[PDB]
């Protein structure tokens, strides 16, 4: 009576092991645990979304509104939350787009599931309700698609793709951020129209260089790569033009050393007198063949000895240090060169072409300019990013990567397949699934009708973060979808969407004029990952933890 | 009397030790009670390191979670060894051992000696073996029926996952075991089928591949990614910096000799490269359309990668040791260690060779073989635990189907084997059996303990286990006098019985034979243990 | 496999409770635990027994060989020992003799049962074996009594009763200690031709007043009582007054006051002058009537005021405090008076007679001597002990208390008779119990044969404490009973014990018949309880 039996036969497992089952409201506590981190990403959704500050154990601060980036530094405890954390990371890797949608959609499916479980629906019937409704959802997305990108590169068409993607990440000015990204994409495209070749694109081609100081309006696009380096012998503006011939050596420049027990052997004083002048003639003979080929610049991958740097300054040859690997690998893609390990005379067919190499002060340090020109086009262009704070420079770099990942979506599928933006995609699916829930007899219609209710979070979040009442604005939007379709074709009511601030009362007319659209390839995997993320949580009847 | 032998010691005997084996096995079975069945619960394990293990397999629960009770350690080692040989029966043995101890514990309280109880277990188990010969159904492999392998594979798939992943993985496992069957009739499970974890798309997109896939790819850009006709050359020798034997080294007299001795490092590397070039001179016919690839077991010196780039030769380094043994089954060639003796006969053949670069890792795909002797299964998953959940689901389905092709017989599932033993052991005359007197009671405890598994299946469906088995016993009564032989199963969807042969529910032959034999020895040794003590020098 | 299940019953009851049950321990284990205290009593048995020093938490040292006294001051955690301790306490309270026999006999009955339980004999049939053997033992003790005596009066008749008891305790003194008790019993018994109807006798008639210093041989017997007090007011008159009347007053001597608290109330000064002489003449009126009756001694238990002591000093009347009430009734039995709580005047019938009173120092401290010669005393006496150490005289007082306890056990029933001692009776009981088992066949024969084996410890203890071999003298003792003269064979303690036979009638060493009957019944029941307890339940602390 004084002390409990304290769960007899609990010694079967260690004291750190705990058992949590769907019974005793733990499945409700798991859903309630999602709402703790769900509201964190709700205020970050949309162009008006609010960025968040997360301080790790090392002191590094990353300010971003991206749900996939924020969940990386956070330490997660509840097991089912890690299902939602790792679900948003896959969306950022695969499509590089729609990361905040997976976080919000998978969290709302569990919120509407709390009412489904309370009514007595078993975990098996709830899973079957979302799987049957998702298959109908993916089929309706292909029916509601409007327009296409058609040609790969265009000045105007790239403003209907990258611009609406970067509008949510560091909104700021529209045309300023869109022109910087759209310029670097046109350089890495092989073009070659009418040739019938298979298009190709690399997401790691475009590199963002973070340089503090200045302003965003002072940023520009550089066709070549930009590094922070100090030339050893001399700096040269290379105003003599006629371009240049450049060679890249992944191996360092120095006398070849034996990998085992390199040692100087001198038997008599006769060999010692010629040992000092012998090493000078070796580098002279090797570097003379390079200078005879007209090579004004040499890219090195490791430390170069001083004896080798002497003869390079004699013929006026620049010296570049390219540490590690990936930094040197993208240099040859600019000039179209093939590295070779030997120090001998390079092949003229493997030599690159760079017209000018400049060194100027940007952020207070000397940077080398690899920028290319109109002719002899180059690939893997870099974008100089100027900013006052380094925290803004980090997320804009990820904001540009979101626009670069959107270019990848123009390659694998048949086209761009633009979808109505401003939340009009998830709203139209509500009326279609509602009709689909009635067409299915049985008890499975409860999970299907509530599956469309979870799509109401997109219009409510965009309206709440915009400073508008969700009770006045949201029902007024259904008035366009409540009139269904008339006796005549050509219905433009599908372009209605949610507006930020301004005059409210729905607004922005038809979004076709606003030019903001969504990607179909992004919405395909965004719904599949978010559904499986909530399905995994609902499919687990018992959760076991260790040590805590 | 132990306190006099040791200053500090802990011991429990007789009724204190009798509650050890009964209660500890009751708590362990309760954890796996909700596991048994296709509708069973799904458990996730999260350790202190942050790893996540999500599976329905009872073996992962025992290995990841430590057990302080020594009674369950004997059961955990028995349930683990059951999945090792037979690939199935982990949660079955736990339910058999835990229940048989409780069914025999009621008579121990009545004053019946444990030995005469355990003696009845052997008498009742030997009858399950004699009945097993007439219970099993013979299947001839000369028919090569594909539908039979589909229904057997779905037995283990529907338990671990739902019908979504079952329909996808059903033809994959069947196509994997199809190449296992050969005129030699020998079945080798490890080399024929593998599990390769890669995160791509969704777990439901898992597809089957008819040729070996590797985790490595071409390092040099000019290496052709897609090669129509490639001749695979097996090389187990590594071209790279060697141990050098205590590093003796070079000594040069003049600077001209310093670079002259440095060229000796490439003398041994280029010596083996000239043999590969001479081998390419035989296959040089139709060089643009065809190709030549090299797969090495050990890392290759990046200094020599530029040699294969000029000749458009794909090089693969740091390959697994087991992958070297499968290159003869996939391509059809032979293995070559020394490059001195080379022949076109040992070269393999492939109809399609391509590489798909996803992220930083690059994978090489090989398929379209004339007469491939082996295949692979590429496991795709969304998350780290999703790769392990499919790994445990497919691997457990491998031993289930592989054991079918070993023998000519197959055992129907759906609890038809456990219900048949109940009517057999209870209605059998004891004069035919070697057990008499109080040993007759021990047989009844073994027959009643076998009816909990078909009742455990119903506990996960929500129906009353007592009411659903009332219609099963009533069907078997009129089936004997109607001159009709039919096996009655348990259908959890409608809460009624069914026929495992018509529904397609089948169980492996080696699983149930080793489970009952294994579970009997565990429970017998626990009932015969009257004392549990702990002593040692630490 | 690292941690034990801890059992489900761990949550039941509490962690402080400990359990000893059948097959769980005890079962000749706990019997081996009392062997440590059993060996303690074996060395203290007999005239050669060894005394044991015990220091209580208070610091008082009690040196004695009595098992009832030793086990009383020892704190013993083992519960089943208290069954044997409380068994020895009954022997001291009722009979007062045989405390060492009860602890030794009951301890051996549990030792001989070690072989019985080892053979698979259940404790249920063991209890029935000792019960039927105990009834046969008490019936055979009557035919072995050659010492039946109808006197219980003459001093020489007590040499076969009191003296054998004194022979065991403080064996260094025989005729000195026996004369002190025998003379004290002769004084407390009334002188008459024939005294029947079992005249009353109590242990309060003989007392022991221990005085430090002096040899034990210098001790004597005093018919009165010796108390340590300070006389006041005058020196005694010796024999000049001859027999003087002594008045014992329960209430103190002072002007009678109410139980409630009073105070003096004086309205005028006229009563103040008479207040000084008022209290003087008020108490003098009651003190004057006492001197007219010839009362030379007044005993008031409570404190006597100075106003009452003033008058009694000039008349030559003795005043003695006697603070303790228990010793107050003892002085009344010396003179034969009636304690009077009232003051009043002494009546002749209620006053006693004392021959003489003197104040002397026996050990250097002044004490008052109540010795009365030629006078009539009823059930009163004392024994003055003289010794160098206080601890040695402690067991001597217990030896005297055990000597007078035999007189109480002799006088109260029809009689205690006599039994042959020095291992003579214990060997004769072995042949009786052994032959009794063969008369009735059954499973009880195992418990009957082992019941006679436990009787071998008493005769060999006398040989063991004498430095003799129990494999020679003891086996040769059984051959001496082969056949009156065969019932008088016993154990010899001497350098002449090599023959192993000494006649008991020479030294006249006898034991009481009623003492052995009461000792066996308690020892058998004590050993029966240990075997009848299947489970032991302990508690925290
Ligand atoms: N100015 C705007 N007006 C209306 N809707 C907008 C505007 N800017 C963005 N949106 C909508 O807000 C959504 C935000 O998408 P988001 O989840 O941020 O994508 P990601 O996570 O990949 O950055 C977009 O789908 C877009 O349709
Ligand atoms: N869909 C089903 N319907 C009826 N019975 C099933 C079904 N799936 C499995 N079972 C039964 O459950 C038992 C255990 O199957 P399984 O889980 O594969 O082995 P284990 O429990 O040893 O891991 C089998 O004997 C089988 O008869
Ligand atoms: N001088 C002696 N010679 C031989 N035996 C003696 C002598 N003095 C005592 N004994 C024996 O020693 C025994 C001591 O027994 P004791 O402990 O006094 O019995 P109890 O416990 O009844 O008092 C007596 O039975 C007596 O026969
Ligand atoms: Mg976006
Ligand atoms: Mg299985
Ligand atoms: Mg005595």
């Amino acid at each position: 009576s004084l002390r409990l039996p304290q769960n007899p036969n609990a010694g079967l497992f260690k004291q750190g092991y705990n058992s949590y089952s769907n019974a005793d409201g733990q499945i409700i506590k798991s859903i309630a645990a999602i709402r703790e981190l769900h509201q964190m990403c709700l205020t970050s959704m949309g162009p008006c979304g609010r960025n968040k500050i997360i301080v790790n154990h090392l002191g590094k601060i990353i300010i971003t509104n991206d749900a996939a980036t924020m969940l990386r530094e956070l330490d997660i405890v509840h097991p089912a939350v890690k299902v939602l954390v790792m679900a948003t990371e896959q969306q950022k890797i695969d499509m590089g787009d729609g990361t905040n949608l997976v976080m919000i959609l998978a969290g709302e499916l569990l919120n509407v599931s709390e009412k489904l479980i309370s009514m007595g629906l078993s975990a098996v019937e709830i899973i079957q309700g979302y799987n049957m409704a998702r298959k109908f959802t993916l089929k309706e997305l292909d029916e509601m698609v409007v327009g296409e990108i058609t040609d790969k590169n265009d000045k105007n068409e790239l403003l209907k793709m990258i611009k609406p993607v970067i509008s949510s990440k560091k909104y700021g000015s529209e045309d300023i951020l869109s022109e910087l990204v759209s310029e670097a994409v046109s350089h890495v495209l092989p073009v070659a129209q009418q040739a019938g070749e298979i298009p190709y694109f690399n997401v790691d081609s475009i590199r963002v260089v973070k340089i503090m100081g200045g302003s965003l309006s002072n940023s520009t696009v550089i066709k070549g790569m930009v590094f922070n380096r100090e030339p050893e012998g001399h700096v040269k503006s290379l105003s003599e033009d006629k371009k240049h011939k450049v060679a890249v050596f992944t191996c360092p420049l120095d006398i070849a050393n034996t990998e085992t027990k390199g040692t100087v052997l001198l038997h008599n004083a006769q060999e010692m007198l010629d040992f000092s002048k012998g090493e000078e003639k070796q580098i002279d003979a090797m570097m003379k063949e390079i200078a005879d080929m007209g090579v004004e610049c040499i890219v090195a991958g490791a430390g170069v000895g001083e004896l080798a740097l002497h003869y390079l300054n004699r013929y006026g040859i620049l010296v570049l240090k390219v540490p590690s690997k990936f930094e040197l690998r993208r240099l040859c893609r600019v000039c179209g060169a093939t590295p070779l390990p030997r120090l001998g005379a390079p092949t003229p067919e493997e030599l690159g072409l760079v017209e000018t190499v400049k060194t100027m002060e940007i952020g207070g340090d000397r940077v080398t300019v690899f920028k290319q020109e109109q002719g002899e086009i180059s690939r893997t262009s870099t974008i100089i990013l100027r900013g006052a704070t380094q925290n803004n420079l980090d997320d804009i770099e990820r904001a540009i990567d979101d626009g670069v990942a959107a270019v990848k979506g123009l390659m694998k599928p048949s086209g761009g397949k633009l979808l109505p933006g401003a939340g009009a995609t998830e709203i139209e699916l509500i009326s279609r699934i509602t009709k689909y829930g009635e067409r299915t007899p049985g008890l499975l219609q409860l999970a299907i009708k509530q599956f469309a209710v979870a799509f109401e979070v997109v219009p409510r979040t965009l309206a709440e973060t915009a400073g508008l009442d969700v009770n006045e604005v949201l029902p007024n939007l259904y008035a366009a979808h409540n009139v269904t379709e008339p006796g005549a074709v050509k219905t433009d009511h599908l372009y209605k969407g949610v507006d930020i601030d301004g005059e409210s009362d729905e607004g922005v007319k038809d979004i076709r004029e606003e030019n903001i659209y969504d990607m179909l390839a992004t919405k395909k995997f965004a719904i599949n990952v978010a559904t499986e993320a909530a399905t995994t949580v609902l499919s687990i009847d018992q959760i076991i933890m260790a040590k805590k | 009397s132990l306190q006099l032998l040791n200053p500090k010691a802990e011991s429990l005997r007789r009724d204190a030790a009798l509650k050890v084996n009964v209660t500890s096995a009751e708590g362990l079975q309760s954890v796996l009670e909700t596991n048994l069945g296709p509708k069973g619960t799904l458990k996730m394990l999260v350790d202190g390191a942050g790893n996540i293990k999500l599976t329905k397999d009872g073996k992962v629960l025992l290995t990841e979670m430590q057990i302080q009770s020594p009674t369950a350690v004997l059961i955990a080692r028995a349930a683990a060894a059951q999945d090792e040989i037979t690939g199935d029966g982990t949660t079955t043995v736990v339910c058999l051992v835990g229940e048989l101890l409780r069914q025999a514990h009621r008579f121990i309280q009545e004053g019946v000696h444990p030995r005469i109880i355990t003696d009845g277990f052997e008498i009742a188990r030997k009858e399950s073996m004699k009945f097993l010969d007439e219970f099993k159904i013979s299947k001839t492999n000369l028919s090569n029926d594909r539908e039979f392998l589909l229904q057997v594979a779905r037995s283990s798939l529907l338990t671990k996952v739902d019908a979504d992943l079952t329909e996808v993985l059903t033809p994959i496992v069947t196509d994997a075991v199809l190449s296992v069957y050969d005129a030699q009739a020998d079945n080798l499970d490890l080399h024929m089928v593998e599990i390769m974890q890669m995160q791509h798309l969704s777990p439901k997109d898992t597809t089957f591949i008819k040729g070996l896939v590797l985790d490595h790819g071409g390092r040099h850009p000019d290496m052709p990614t897609r090669v129509k006709n490639a001749y695979v050359l097996i090389l187990n020798v590594s071209l790279e910096y060697e141990k050098t034997e205590v590093n003796s080294g070079f000594f040069y007299s003049s600077a001209d000799q310093r670079d002259k001795l440095a060229a000796s490092e490439r003398k041994f590397v280029d010596a083996k490269l000239k043999k590969i070039i001479d081998l390419k001179n035989e296959v040089c016919g139709m060089d643009p359309d065809k190709g030549f690839v090299i797969i090495n077991q050990k890392g290759i010196d990046p200094m020599s990668l530029d040699v294969f780039a000029k000749h458009n030769i794909l090089a693969l380094r740091r390959a697994k040791r087991r992958n070297m043994e499968r290159l003869q089954l996939v391509t059809g060639g032979e293995a070559q260690n020394s490059v001195e003796d080379l022949s076109p006969q040992i070269l393999g053949f492939s109809g399609l060779v391509y590489q798909e670069t996803i992220g930083e890792e690059k994978f090489t795909y090989v398929t379209e073989n004339t007469d491939p002797k082996s295949c692979t299964i590429l496991i795709k998953g969304s998350t780290h635990y999703a790769l392990a959940q499919t790994k445990d689901a497919v691997r457990d389905g491998l031993r289930a189907v592989a054991n079918v092709l070993k023998d000519k017989n197959i055992i129907p599932g759906a609890g038809a084997f456990y219900i048949a033993l109940s009517r057999y052991l209870r209605s059998a005359n004891m004069n035919k059996l070697g057990a008499k007197g109080k040993t007759k009671t021990g047989i009844e405890a073994f027959a009643e303990a076998l009816l909990v598994i078909p009742k455990t299946l119903v506990k996960n469906s929500g129906f009353d286990p007592l009411d659903v088995l009332a219609m099963v016993e009533d069907e078997l009564d009129d089936a004997q006098d109607s001159d009709e032989t039919r096996y009655v199963g348990v259908d959890l969807n409608i809460g009624d019985s069914c026929d495992p042969t018509i529904e397609g529910i089948w169980d492996s032959y080696r699983v149930l034979r080793n489970a009952i034999t294994g579970a009997t020895g565990i429970a017998s040794n626990l009932l015969l243990c009257d004392e549990l003590l702990r002593a040692g020098r630490s």
